[PDB]
């Protein structure tokens, strides 16, 4: 996985331009989510928000 | 007035040549033979954790964050007579492994009898990985005269990057301490907000609709430094990225179309739209550097560079530093001032197949990016 971790945590954005996702290394104090986009960018997300759950979980369903 | 960083489109001879090892030339010597762009800017220092700290990236501009790169620091060390540092003193870190000594070499050119005591390291990572020099005591920051920086992208061409001490551009990049908010578990993490400002007339296109545009591009890195945790010699630093995303939002690709416009075909794709990056250069070589991926989690990235000559002999057409281009094409129509972008593509449309292509020509004052979503899979 690669390492980074989240400074601060991303507005929601339409479920239509998050193409992957995967979780912040464990050197990050806080449990993140880093959101791959459409435009091959990284975005962070707090993942104790519904809204990230639910773009993983139908992240892993596709 | 002009203190920001700067880059030339520089002609090298030979475009098939790479930074060789062990290193043989002076700086400005293995620039003019394996560079392709060159960005000059101003060399800082920030006292940390007991040492002077000087944070730059192997890629200033990022092209593409995510491909994989091989960078070398080649820096020039020469202490003042009243400067009693030692060599064994500089410390270097980049991607891959902790703070450690650098090896040095002489190199001598008999051609103009030139003679440099240089420091160098190799490193291996994303356009987005870091090199951090530190140096001891208040004065050690006057031992390095400049830091080049060579970073060898996957399309194969040479991005360097040149930190003189005391450069003009002092405004070029601006490096301040900030607080961690216990982002990273590193034991006495310190962090680093470098901003990274050119001059330069960027606009970014998807398709051929405008989504953005300025006189100054401007990027912020965010670093923490410190120690891995350990159990009861060595100081062994490293850092972290950080990703402060709460600044931006989605709104410049809110209006752009799902599937950029263009001729599709059996094989391939073509896009075309008016550019005046060609005449504005002047003269000037403009470096065209294209990749697209048709992956998700991951999938082979395509790059590909090109050396355009905007005059003289064999005139405006696209000079290859790869081997060759197969996913991608590039022609240049100067009567129409039209450019056409090919992209080899699965003859079979399907759902979920989303593809990426971004094409980047630069001169050495004018940028432009364009961005084309896809719905067919790329070679
Ligand atoms: C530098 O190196 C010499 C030996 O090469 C050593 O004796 C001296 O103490 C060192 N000076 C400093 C300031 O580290
Ligand atoms: C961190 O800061 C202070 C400096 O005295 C102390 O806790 C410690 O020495 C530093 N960390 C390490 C690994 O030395």
């Amino acid at each position: 996985t690669p390492t980074a971790c989240c400074f601060s945590y991303s507005r929601k954005i339409p479920r239509q331009f998050i193409v992957a996702y995967f979780e912040t290394s464990s050197l990050c104090s806080q449990p993140g989510v880093i959101f791959l986009t459409k435009r091959n960018r990284q975005i962070c997300a707090d993942s104790k928000e519904t809204w990230v759950q639910e773009y993983i979980t139908d992240l892993e369903l596709n | 007035s002009s203190r920001l960083l700067t880059q030339d489109i520089l002609f090298r001879k030979d475009r098939q040549a790479t930074i060789s090892l062990p290193i043989k030339l002076p700086v400005e010597d293995i620039i003019t033979q394996t560079c392709d762009k060159i960005t000059y800017g101003p060399l800082k220092f920030l006292d940390l954790l007991e040492k002077e700290t000087a944070v730059l990236p192997l890629s200033t501009d990022i092209t593409c964050p995510a491909c994989l790169g091989r960078a070398v620091l080649v820096g020039k060390w020469e202490c003042p007579a009243h400067v009693a540092v030692n060599e064994s003193d500089l410390t270097v870190f980049g991607p891959n492994k902790e703070e450690h000594v650098p090896q040095f070499v002489t190199v001598q050119q008999p051609s103009d009898g030139k003679m440099q005591r240089l420091f160098f390291a190799k490193f291996l990572g994303t356009e987005e990985s870091l090199a951090v020099l530190r140096v001891p005591g208040p004065d050690g920051h006057l031992c390095i005269q400049e830091a080049l920086i060579h970073f060898k992208e996957l399309s194969g061409a040479g991005v360097c990057s040149l930190w003189k001490a005391n450069d003009s551009r002092e405004e070029g990049l601006e490096m301040k301490q900030v607080d961690c908010l216990e982002t990273t578990v590193l034991e006495n993490q310190t962090c680093i907000a470098t901003t990274l400002s050119k001059k330069i007339y960027h606009r970014l296109y998807c398709g051929e609709r405008l989504m953005t545009g300025g006189q100054v591009s401007t990027r912020v890195l965010l670093t923490a430094l410190g120690f891995y945790k350990r159990q009861p010699v060595p100081k062994g630093m490293v850092y972290v990225h950080l990703i402060d995303s709460g600044s931006e939002d989605y709104m410049e690709y809110s209006e752009c179309e799902e599937v950029t416009p263009g001729r599709y075909e059996d094989k391939q794709i073509s896009y075309t739209f008016y550019t005046d990056l060609f005449q504005t250069a002047d003269g000037e070589p403009v470096l065209a550097s294209v990749w697209g991926t048709s992956g998700l989690k991951d999938s082979a990235y395509e790059s590909c560079a090109f050396v355009i000559p905007t005059d003289g002999e064999e005139d405006l057409v696209p000079r290859r530093i790869m081997s060759k281009c197969y996913p991608f094409r590039l022609t240049y129509h100067p009567s129409t001032m039209t450019v056409r972008l090919d992209v080899r593509v699965e003859k079979h449309h399907g759902a979920t197949d989303q593809g990426f292509v971004f094409l980047k020509m630069e001169s050495g004052t004018y940028s432009e990016g364009r961005e084309y979503y896809l719905d067919r899979v790329l070679w």
